[PDB]
C-alpha cells in the first residue's frame, strides 16, 4: 500500500494496462533515487505472507565463536589457516566481525575495520596481522555484488506488485504465484529484523564502493553477505523462472544449512552437485513415452555439419541403463546432515516416466536452485594449495629407453617397451609436417606470430628488467610516459634492439600472479609469461596447431551434445582433474620436446627463425661416437626452452588482502595463460586416447564385447574433445542401445589407463552429456540458472570499481543472460523495466551546483529491451528477438507506425506539411518533447569515457612507437608493401573516406592499448558529465542518415510459415507452450542446426583472418569502397596497407570488384549486425526463401532495384527480416511493398551517408 | 632457393587483372567468368617457390617422382555444365605437363 | 501440478476447433455465423478472420491480438495437415505392444 | 528430396559395412521365442474346437 | 519468351544429370537389407502379389 | 528407424543446392525456377523419414 | 474504407487494456 | 475521422479524405 501511493501509475504502466511514456518514467526514476533502507525495510515488513513461504530458521547462524583459532603462522611468516576438516577447508570463516571494528564518524551505528590494527599489522605484529588478514578477506567476500543489495529487491517490488498478467497469445491470466508465496523474501525479511533488533537503523551492512560498511549488532557473522545474495538470488529466480514452492524451499534449507556449517563456502563447495546428481544424472529409469530428436551425422567426420531428420517416439528399449546412483547420493546427503533433501529430492525425480516439457522443465528448476555465490580464498591459499600438487606415474619410461644427450635432450629410444612412443611418433611426425610447409615461413605468417601474444592483459616483467638489470646490459627506461611499466608492449618495446644470447638468459625469471572466481569452484589463478618466453614457445605452439588442425582434429556447441545425448546414442563424459599439474618433465614434456627437436630437424636445417641465431651443442647420441652437431633454429629454441622446462616454474606471489606476506617458492605446473595452452592440451588428450584405443586397450582384455567395441571406436569419428575435457560418442548399433555392462568395464579400464602415466580421469556415465558447461538430456537443452547469477559480479583486486555508465552497461548484459536462458517473458522483461528505471538517476557531487543525471526510456530500447505497449498499441506486443539499433528501432515503430500516426492527433500535433512517414502530423514537437531524439543519440554517446594523456614529450614518444614498430616489423618487405600501399591509397582511393586501417595504426594502437587502464580521477569524468548534460540540452529536428533512409520503404506480412520442427518435442528447457513468444518463436523458424563457428569464418574475406586489426574493418572498408565506385587500385592499396605481396592483393580486388558477397556480410557497408539473441535460432533458411522481395501483387515499381547497385536486395532482406523478428507469434513470411523513392533515391541516399561514415 | 636468385624472370603481379577487362558481360547475369579465376586462382607468391620445387625435380626422377595434390582435383570427378569443374579441367590440362 | 497447467497451454496453443466434419455445407451450419462488416458466412475461422481483415485497408495494417491469433491459426491448421502428425502416438495401446 | 539427393561414404566396402552392421542384430535371439507362442496359440484354438 | 526458356531447359536437364545415389541403392543394395532384416522381425511379411 | 542403423546411404540436401548454383539467371527476369525449387523441396516439418 | 478516429474510451473488462478509441476497444 | 492508407494521414469527413 504505502508502496502503491507513489508508484501508482508505475506498477500499471509496467503491466500492459496504460502506455509507457516518458513522464510516469521520470516521475518514477525521481522516486528510484529518493529512498533510504528504512524506506525499503518499511516494504518487506508491510507484505504480509500465506505461511506457505515460513520454516524453522536454527538459532546457530547468529552465534559463532572468536576467529583466533582458525588461523595460524607458518616457519616463513605465511598467514594461512588451518584446517579442521580435510585439506580443501581452506576458506572464509563464518564468525566475530564485530570486535575487530572502529565506528564511522558520521555514520554512527555503521562502522569500520580498525585503523589501529592496521598500523599494529603494518608494524608486525602475529594478531594484528592475523586480524586484518580476516577482516579484509571478509570485506573481500561481503563486495562480490553487482550494484548495491536493496536495489535488486527493491526493482523486485516495484515490477512484482502489479500482480498476475494476462497472456495475449494463450488468452488467460498465469499462475505464477504473487510476492506473499516466497520462501526467500521471508527468510530475507526474517534474517534483516533479526540481525537489527533494538537497532533503529535496520540494514545489515552498507556498500560503498571501496569496501563495506558493517553494522554493529554483537550477533553478525560473516556469512550474512553471501547468503543475503542467494537468498535474493531465489527470490529474483523464483518470480521469473517459473519455479514451484518445494524446490526453492529445499535451496533455501541447503543455503541455511550453509550458515550454520564452520565455513560457508567451503559447504557450497561440496554440496555444489546435490541437485544435478538426484535429478539429473538420475532422470527418469524407466519410461514408456515421449519424442527425441533424430538428428543424423553429414559423413565427411570433419565438417560437424548435421540433418534434422525429423522426431521419432520412444519405448521401453530406451529406458535408463545407466549404473546406479543410490548408494552415493544417500552417503553424500548423510555425510552432511541433508537427508531429507536427498530423500525428496529422489522420491519427486522417481515419479516423471515420460519425455516431455514438464520433466524438462523440472530438470531446470532443480538445477536453478544451486547457490550462486563467487567462492572466494585468499591468494596464499590458492597458491599453497593448488600449486603443491604433482602427478604420479606408476609406470615411467625406463631408464634404458633413453639415448645420452643432445645439448640437454635426450632422444627416446625406437626399441621401446614403453607406451611414449606413441606420443614420440605423433609429435615427430607433426613437427616434421609442420616445418615442411612454406606457410611456416611467410614473413606475414611471423609478424602474426610476434603480433599474437603481445596483448594488452600482459603483465610481469616485474623481476625480469631487474634480472636483465643483473646480466648487465643496458634497457632504455622510457622515462615520461604514461604508460604503465607493466605491459608487454612496453616490455616488448625494451627488447626491441637486442641479440637473442643477451636476452638468452631472460627465460628463467619468474611472474606474478592473476586471479579470477569462478561460480562453485576454486578461483582460477590465470597466469602471464615475459615476451621471451613466450617468444622462445613457437615450435611447441605451431606443432599443436598442426596437430589440431590437420591430423587428429577433435574440434578447434550445443547441436553436438543435442547429436550425443540422443537416446540410442550413448555418450561418456571424459574429464580430467589437474591437467595443468599432470603434465611435467617426467613423461610429457621430456618427449614432447625430445620429438620436436628431432622432427624439425630435415626441412629447416640451417635457417634461423625470427631473432633466433644458429648454434651448436654437441652430441652423444651413438654410445661409440661423440662429436659437435650444427644446431638450426627451431632446435636452438627447444634447447633453451628445455632448461626452463626442466627447472620447473616460480611465482611472485603478492596479495593485498594479507598485510606481511610475500614469497617465491618452485612449481612443477604447466602455466594457464601461456601461447600454447589449450591447444596443447587438446593435443595431449587426442593422443592419449587414440594410443589408448589403438593399443592399450586391446593389450589388456579378454571379453571379445569389449575388444569388439574399442575396436569400432576412434579419435576420428567419435571422440570430440576441447582444452582437457571432451565426451565420446558411442553410436547406436542395428539392435538398439549398446549393452551398459561392457561400456562400464571398459569404463573402469580407461581409469587403469589414467593412473598409469599421472592423469586422473574424472568419468560421469549418467546418459547425459556435458560439453563446455551445457548440460543436455535426451537432446534437449538446459540451461544451467545457477551459472550465471544476477547479483554477483567477480572482483579479485580490492581497488575501487567503476564510475557510474559501466554499472549501467552490465545490466543489458544481465537482459541478455535473460533471453539465452529460459524465463517467463511476462515477469522477467517487467523485471527488466523497473530495474533498467531504477539504475537511471545518479545525483553527480560536483562542487556548489545541483546537477541531475537520467537517460530517457528510448535509449533503454535503442539497447535491446522491447516495449510494452507503444501510443494506444495492444497490451504485450513487442518480441525480444528485436535488434539491437536502427534496425531494431525501425522495424518496432513501423509496425506501430499507422497507429503512431493517428495517435499524434490525440492530443493534436497537427502540421500541413505531408510526410510519406507521417502525413497529417508533426514529429519534432511530440519526440522532442518526449526525448526519444535526445535519447536517441545520448544512448548512442560513448559509455566508459577516459583520456589521460599526460603531456608525452615527443623525443621519447616517437622512441618507443619507432622501437614497438621494430619489434612487431622485423622484415623490410612489409615496410616496403605497407608504404606502398599508403603511397597507392592516397593517391586513388583517399578522399571518400579519410579513414584507412593500415598496419601503422597498430604501433599508435597499442600505445594507447597500454592507457586503456590509467584510470584517471576527476577531470575526464566531469567531460563526461558536460557533454551528457550538452547531449540532453539540445533539441535534434530528427533522426540519423541511416534510419530516415530506412524510414522509405515498407512491407506486408501474411501466411504464416510452416513449421520447422515438431510442436511436441522438448528442445529447450525453459521454452513450451506456457512460453508463448520464444517457444512459438523456436518452432516457426527452427534451431540452429549448423556449427555457426565456420559459418561466421567463411564470411570474413581475409586469407586466414589474423591481422592483429579488426578484420570487420577491412572487410568493411572493402566494400564500401566497392558499392561507391572507387577503381581497383584503391582495394588494392586498401589490402596492402594490411600487407601482401602486391599480386594476390591486385587479384583479390579485381575478385571483390565484380563477385556476389552472401547477404550477411553485406552488412558491414550498412554496420549491420546479427544480434547474439538469433544465434540459437536459425536465421540462413529465413533470409534465403523467407524474406523475398518483388511480392504477390506484382511489381509496384517501387520494387525494382537496377543490375547495378544490387547490395539493396541483401539490406533489405536485414530488414524484412527484422520485421519479422520483432512481432510476437510466428515467424511471418514478408513481401517488399512500395519504397516511397524508389531504388533510384534509396541507392543515392545511401551512397550521400557513405560519403561520411 | 638456390635457383632463386639464379633465375631472372619474376611474378609480374597484374597480368592477370589486367587481362579480363578486355572481354566483359551484362552485369544483369549472377555468374562470372573473371571473378571466378579470381578466387578460383591466388598468386600470393607462394605459388612461386612451388613452381620452381617442380621445376628441380626434373633432375631427379628415378628417386622422386613429382606428382599432383588430390586436393587440386574437383572433389566430385566434376561437371561440364560447372565452369568451375571447367576452369578446373583448364588448370589441370595447363600444370600436368611439367 | 506443473502438468495440469503445460496441458492447458497445450490445449490453447494447439485448440481453436477448426477441427474437420464430414458433412454437406449448410448455409446455417457455418463457423462465420455473423461476420462483423457484412453478415457473410465462410466456413472456416482464417478465410472469416482473411474476410475482416481484407475489408480493413492495407496501408492501415497494425498489429494486434487477432493479427496474431490468425497466424496462429494457420500455422496450427497447417501443422495438423502435416500427415506424420496425423497419424502418430508416442505410447503403446495394449495391440500394438503385444 | 531423399530419391534426388543421396550419396555415400568416400570411400566404403559394403562387405566390411554390412558385417560391422548387421552383428549385433543375429546377436540378439528373440526371434526364437516366438515360435513357442506360436505352439501354445495352435494347442489353445484346437482345444477351444 | 526466350531466356526464361533456356534457364528452364537447363535447369530441367541438369535436375536430370544430378549426381545422385539413392536410384542405384534402391536398385541393388535395399533389397539385400530388406532380405536380411525380414526373419528377424516379430510381425512377418503378408503381401498380396 | 532399423533400416537407417543398417543403410550407408545418406541424405545430403547440400548437393541439390550446390549443383543449382551452376545454373545462370538474369537479376531481371521476376521468375527464378531456381530458387523456387529451394524454396519447394524443404519438406513440411523437415521430416526424411 | 477507413473508420476508426480518435475516441475517448477505454477500459475493457477483461485483460485489464486501456487504448485509444471505442471502435478499437470494442 | 478517417485516415489515409499512404502516409498514414487521418482526416475527418470522407470527402477531405477522397
Ligand atoms: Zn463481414
Ligand atoms: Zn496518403
Amino acid at each position: 500500500s504505502m508502496i502503491l501511493t507513489q508508484f501508482g501509475p508505475f506498477i500499471e504502466s509496467i503491466s500492459g494496462i496504460t502506455d509507457q511514456s516518458n513522464d510516469v518514467f521520470e516521475n518514477a526514476a525521481k522516486a528510484f533515487s529518493m529512498f533510504t533502507r528504512s524506506d525499503v525495510y518499511k516494504a518487506l515488513d508491510e507484505i504480509p505472507f500465506s505461511e506457505d513461504a515460513m520454516l524453522p530458521i536454527p538459532p546457530t547462524i547468529y552465534t559463532k565463536p572468536s576467529h583466533d583459532s582458525y588461523y595460524y603462522i607458518d616457519a616463513l611468516n605465511r598467514v594461512r589457516r588451518k584446517t579442521y576438516q580435510g585439506p580443501d577447508d581452506v576458506y572464509v570463516p563464518n564468525c566475530s566481525i564485530v570486535e575487530l571494528l572502529e565506528p564511522h564518524e558520521t555514520l554512527t551505528s555503521y562502522g569500520r575495520l580498525s585503523e589501529a590494527i592496521e598500523n599494529r599489522a603494518k608494524d608486525g605484529d602475529s594478531q594484528a596481522r592475523i586480524a586484518t588478514t580476516y577482516g579484509r578477506i571478509a570485506e573481500s567476500q561481503a563486495r562480490q555484488i553487482k550494484a548495491p543489495l536493496e536495489k535488486f529487491v527493491l526493482a523486485l517490488l516495484v515490477a512484482e506488485a502489479g500482480g498476475s498478467l494476462y497472456d495475449p497469445v494463450l488468452q488467460k491470466y498465469d499462475e505464477i504465484p504473487g510476492l506473499s508465496h516466497n520462501c526467500p523474501l521471508w527468510c530475507f525479511r526474517e534474517i534483516c529484523r533479526h540481525i537489527s533488533g533494538p537497532l533503529p537503523d535496520r540494514a545489515p551492512y552498507l556498500y560503498l564502493s571501496a569496501g563495506v560498511f558493517w553494522l554493529m549488532s554483537p550477533r553478525m557473522t560473516s556469512a550474512i553477505p553471501p547468503l543475503l545474495s542467494d537468498l535474493v538470488n531465489l527470490a529474483i529466480l523464483q518470480q521469473t523462472a517459473g519455479l514451484d514452492p518445494s524446490l526453492v524451499r529445499l535451496g533455501v534449507q541447503i543455503c541455511l544449512h550453509a550458515a550454520a556449517s564452520s565455513s560457508y563456502a567451503w559447504f557450497i563447495l561440496k554440496t555444489k552437485s546435490i541437485f544435478p546428481q538426484n535429478t539429473l544424472h538420475s532422470m527418469y529409469e524407466s519410461l514408456e513415452g515421449g519424442y527425441c530428436p533424430n538428428l543424423e551425422w553429414l559423413e565427411p567426420r570433419s565438417d560437424y555439419k548435421f540433418m534434422y531428420m525429423g522426431a521419432m517416439p520412444l519405448s521401453t528399449k530406451y529406458a535408463r541403463s545407466a549404473p546406479s546412483n543410490d548408494k552415493k547420493a544417500r552417503e553424500l546427503g548423510e555425510k552432511y546432515g541433508l537427508s531429507s533433501v536427498v530423500s525428496e529430492l529422489r522420491r519427486r525425480t522417481k515419479t516423471y516416466s515420460k519425455h516431455d516439457f514438464t520433466s524438462v522443465r523440472y530438470i531446470r528448476d532443480a538445477m536453478a536452485c544451486t547457490s550462486g555465490i563467487f567462492l572466494v580464498r585468499t591468494p596464499t591459499e590458492t597458491v599453497l594449495q593448488e600449486y603443491t600438487q604433482s602427478p604420479e606415474i606408476k609406470v615411467p619410461i625406463p631408464q634404458k629407453d633413453w639415448t645420452g644427450p643432445i645439448g640437454e635432450i635426450r632422444i627416446l629410444k625406437d626399441t621401446t617397451s614403453s607406451i611414449a612412443r606413441y606420443l614420440y611418433r605423433t609429435w615427430y611426425l607433426a613437427a616434421a609436417r609442420m616445418a615442411a610447409q612454406p606457410r611456416t615461413w611467410d614473413p606475414l605468417f611471423q609478424a602474426i606470430m610476434r603480433s599474437q601474444y603481445v596483448t594488452a592483459r600482459g603483465g610481469s616483467g616485474a623481476t625480469l628488467r631487474e634480472s636483465l638489470y643483473a646480466i648487465n646490459v643496458s634497457l632504455p627506461d622510457f622515462k615520461g610516459l604514461p604508460v604503465k611499466a607493466a605491459t608487454k608492449i612496453f616490455q616488448a618495446a625494451q627488447l626491441a634492439n637486442l641479440p637473442f644470447s643477451h636476452t638468452s638468459v631472460a627465460i628463467l625469471a619468474d611472474t606474478s600472479m592473476g586471479l579470477r572466481n569462478q561460480v562453485q569452484r576454486r578461483p582460477r589463478s590465470i597466469m602471464p609469461l615475459n615476451v621471451p618466453q613466450q617468444q622462445v614457445s613457437a615450435p611447441h605452439t605451431l606443432t599443436a596447431d598442426y596437430i589440431n588442425y590437420h591430423m587428429n582434429l577433435s574440434t578447434t556447441v550445443i547441436p553436438l551434445g543435442v547429436y550425443a545425448s540422443s537416446p540410442p546414442n550413448q555418450s561418456i563424459n571424459i574429464d580430467i582433474s589437474a591437467c595443468d599439474a599432470s603434465i611435467t618433465w617426467d613423461f610429457f614434456l621430456s618427449v614432447i620436446m625430445a620429438a620436436i627437436h628431432e622432427g624439425v630437424a630435415s626441412s629447416s636445417i640451417g635457417k634461423p627463425f625470427m631473432g633466433v641465431p644458429a648454434s651448436i651443442v654437441n652430441d652423444e647420441s651413438v654410445v661409440g661416437v661423440r662429436a659437435a652437431r650444427p644446431i638450426s633454429g627451431m632446435q636452438n629454441m627447444i634447447q633453451h626452452l628445455s632448461k626452463l622446462y626442466k627447472r620447473g616454474f616460480s611465482y611472485r606471489v603478492n596479495d593485498s588482502f594479507s598485510p606481511g606476506n610475500d614469497f617465491t617458492h618452485m612449481t612443477t605446473t604447466f602455466p594457464s595463460g601461456s601461447t600454447a595452452t589449450s591447444t596443447e592440451h587438446t593435443a595431449n588428450n587426442s593422443t592419449m586416447m587414440e594410443t589408448f584405443l589403438t593399443v592399450w586397450g586391446p593389450e589388456h582384455t579378454d571379453d571379445p564385447d569389449v575388444l569388439r567395441l574399442m575396436k569400432s571406436l576412434t579419435i576420428q569419428r567419435n571422440y570430440v574433445c576441447q582444452g582437457d575435457d571432451g565426451l565420446m560418442i558411442i553410436d547406436g548399433n542395428t539392435a538398439g542401445k549398446v549393452n551398459s555392462e561392457t561400456i562400464q568395464k571398459m569404463l573402469e579400464l580407461i581409469s587403469k589407463y589414467g593412473e598409469e602415466f599421472g592423469w586422473k580421469y574424472d568419468i560421469a556415465y549418467d546418459g547425459t552429456a556435458e560439453y563446455l558447461k551445457l548440460y543436455f538430456i535426451f537432446g534437449c537443452r538446459i540451461p544451467n540458472l545457477s551459472r550465471h547469477p544476477i547479483v554477483g559480479k567477480e572482483r579479485a583486486n580490492s581497488s575501487a570499481e567503476e564510475p557510474w555508465p559501466a554499472i549501467l552497461d552490465q545490466i543489458m548484459g544481465i537482459f541478455f543472460n535473460g533471453v539465452h536462458d529460459g524465463l517467463q517473458w511476462q515477469r522477467w522483461i517487467r523485471y527488466s523495466w523497473a530495474l533498467c528505471c531504477a539504475f537511471s538517476r545518479q545525483r553527480t557531487m560536483t562542487g556548489e551546483s545541483v546537477g541531475y543525471l537520467q537517460y530517457p526510456m528510448w535509449s533503454f530500447v535503442y539497447w535491446g529491451l522491447p516495449l510494452v505497449k507503444v501510443f494506444g498499441s495492444d497490451p504485450w506486443i513487442f518480441s525480444w528477438y528485436m535488434p539491437t539499433g536502427d534496425l531494431g528501432m525501425y522495424s518496432w515503430i513501423s509496425l506501430i507506425r499507422p497507429l503512431m500516426t493517428r495517435w499524434m492527433v490525440a492530443n493534436g500535433y497537427v502540421t500541413d506539411k505531408c510526410s510519406p512517414v507521417f502525413g497529417n502530423a508533426d514529429y519534432r514537437k511530440c519526440f522532442n518533447e518526449l526525448k526519444l531524439y535526445q535519447g536517441y543519440y545520448m544512448a548512442q554517446l560513448p559509455r566508459n569515457p577516459k583520456k589521460s594523456g599526460r603531456a608525452a614529450p615527443r623525443e621519447v614518444r616517437e622512441q618507443f612507437t619507432q622501437a614497438l614498430s621494430d619489434y612487431l616489423m622485423q622484415n623490410p618487405e612489409l615496410k616496403s608493401r605497407v608504404l606502398r600501399g599508403r603511397s597507392e591509397w592516397e593517391k586513388y582511393g583517399a578522399g571518400i573516406i579519410h579513414n584507412p586501417p593500415s598496419l601503422f595504426d597498430v604501433p599508435h594502437k597499442w600505445y594507447q592499448g597500454a592507457q586503456e587502464a590509467a584510470t584517471a580521477t576527476r577531470e575526464e569524468l566531469a567531460e563526461m558529465d558536460e557533454t551528457l548534460m550538452r547531449a540532453r540540452k539540445h533539441s535534434y529536428s530528427s533522426f540519423s542518415k541511416l534510419l530516415e533512409a530506412y524510414l522509405l520503404v515498407k512491407w506486408r506480412m501474411c501466411e504464416a510459415r510452416e513449421p520447422s520442427v515438431d510442436l511436441r518435442l522438448p528442445l529447450c528447457a525453459g521454452i513450451d507452450p506456457l512460453n508463448s513468444d520464444p517457444f512459438l518463436k523456436m518452432v516457426s523458424v527452427g534451431p540452429m542446426l549448423q556449427s555457426t563457428r565456420k559459418y561466421f569464418a567463411q564470411t570474413l574475406f581475409m586469407a586466414k583472418t589474423v591481422s592483429g586489426l579488426d578484420v570487420n574493418a577491412i572487410d568493411s572498408a572493402l566494400l564500401r569502397l566497392r558499392t561507391l565506385g572507387a577503381d581497383k587500385k584503391a582495394l588494392t592499396a586498401q589490402l596492402l596497407m594490411v600487407g601482401l605481396q602486391e599480386s594476390e592483393a591486385d587479384a583479390l580486388a579485381g575478385k571483390i570488384m565484380l563477385q556476389d558477397v552472401n547477404t550477411v556480410q553485406l552488412a558491414r557497408v550498412v554496420n549491420l549486425a546479427v544480434p547474439d539473441t538469433w544465434m540459437s535460432l536459425d536465421f540462413d533458411t529465413m533470409f534465403k526463401h523467407h524474406v523475398k522481395l518483388l511480392p504477390k501483387d506484382g511489381r509496384h515499381l517501387n520494387t525494382d532495384i537496377p543490375p547495378r547497385m544490387g547490395w539493396l536486395r541483401a539490406i533489405l532482406r536485414f530488414l524484412g527480416a527484422g520485421m519479422a523478428m520483432t512481432a510476437t507469434g510466428v515467424a511471418v513470411d514478408i513481401y517488399l511493398e512500395d519504397i516511397h523513392g524508389g531504388g533510384r533515391s534509396l541507392g543515392q541516399r545511401f551512397m550521400t551517408w557513405m560519403r561520411q561514415e | 632457393v638456390l635457383l632463386q636468385r639464379i633465375s631472372p624472370l619474376q611474378i609480374d603481379p597484374t597480368i592477370i587483372s589486367n587481362t579480363m577487362s578486355t572481354v566483359s558481360e551484362s552485369t544483369t547475369q549472377t555468374l562470372s567468368p573473371a571473378s571466378s579465376i579470381l578466387g578460383k586462382l591466388r598468386p600470393s607468391n607462394s605459388d612461386f617457390s612451388s613452381f620452381r620445387v617442380a621445376l628441380a625435380g626434373w633432375l631427379y626422377n628415378g628417386v622422386v617422382t613429382t606428382v599432383i595434390d588430390d586436393s587440386s582435383y574437383p572433389k566430385d570427378g566434376g561437371s561440364v555444365t560447372s565452369l568451375e569443374n571447367l576452369w578446373d579441367f583448364f588448370i589441370l590440362a595447363l600444370a600436368l605437363p611439367l | 501440478p506443473m502438468s495440469t497447467r503445460i496441458a492447458e497451454a497445450t490445449s490453447a496453443i494447439v485448440s481453436k476447433h477448426p477441427a474437420r466434419v464430414g458433412l454437406p455445407p449448410t448455409a446455417s451450419s457455418g463457423h462465420g455465423y455473423q461476420c462483423h462488416v457484412c453478415s457473410a458466412v465462410l466456413f472456416s475461422p482464417l478465410d472469416l478472420d482473411a474476410h475482416v481483415a481484407s475489408h480493413g485497408l492495407h496501408g492501415n495494417m497494425t498489429l494486434t491480438s487477432s493479427e496474431i491469433q490468425r497466424h496462429i491459426t494457420e500455422f496450427i491448421s497447417s501443422w495438423q495437415n502435416h500427415p506424420i502428425v496425423q497419424v502418430s502416438a508416442d505410447v503403446e495401446n495394449r495391440k500394438t505392444a503385444q | 528430396v531423399a530419391l534426388l539427393s543421396g550419396k555415400y561414404p568416400p570411400d566404403l566396402v559394403t562387405n566390411v559395412w554390412y558385417a560391422d552392421a548387421i552383428y549385433p542384430m543375429y546377436a540378439d535371439t528373440e526371434v526364437f521365442s516366438n515360435l513357442q507362442r506360436d505352439v501354445i496359440t495352435c494347442e489353445a484354438v484346437q482345444t477351444l474346437v | 519468351t526466350q531466356s526464361l526458356v533456356s534457364s528452364m531447359r537447363g535447369t530441367l536437364g541438369k535436375l536430370k544429370l544430378i549426381k545422385s545415389m539413392t536410384p542405384m541403392y534402391l536398385q541393388q543394395l535395399a533389397p539385400v537389407e530388406l532380405a536380411v532384416i525380414a526373419p528377424m522381425l516379430p510381425f512377418p511379411p503378408f503381401q498380396v502379389p
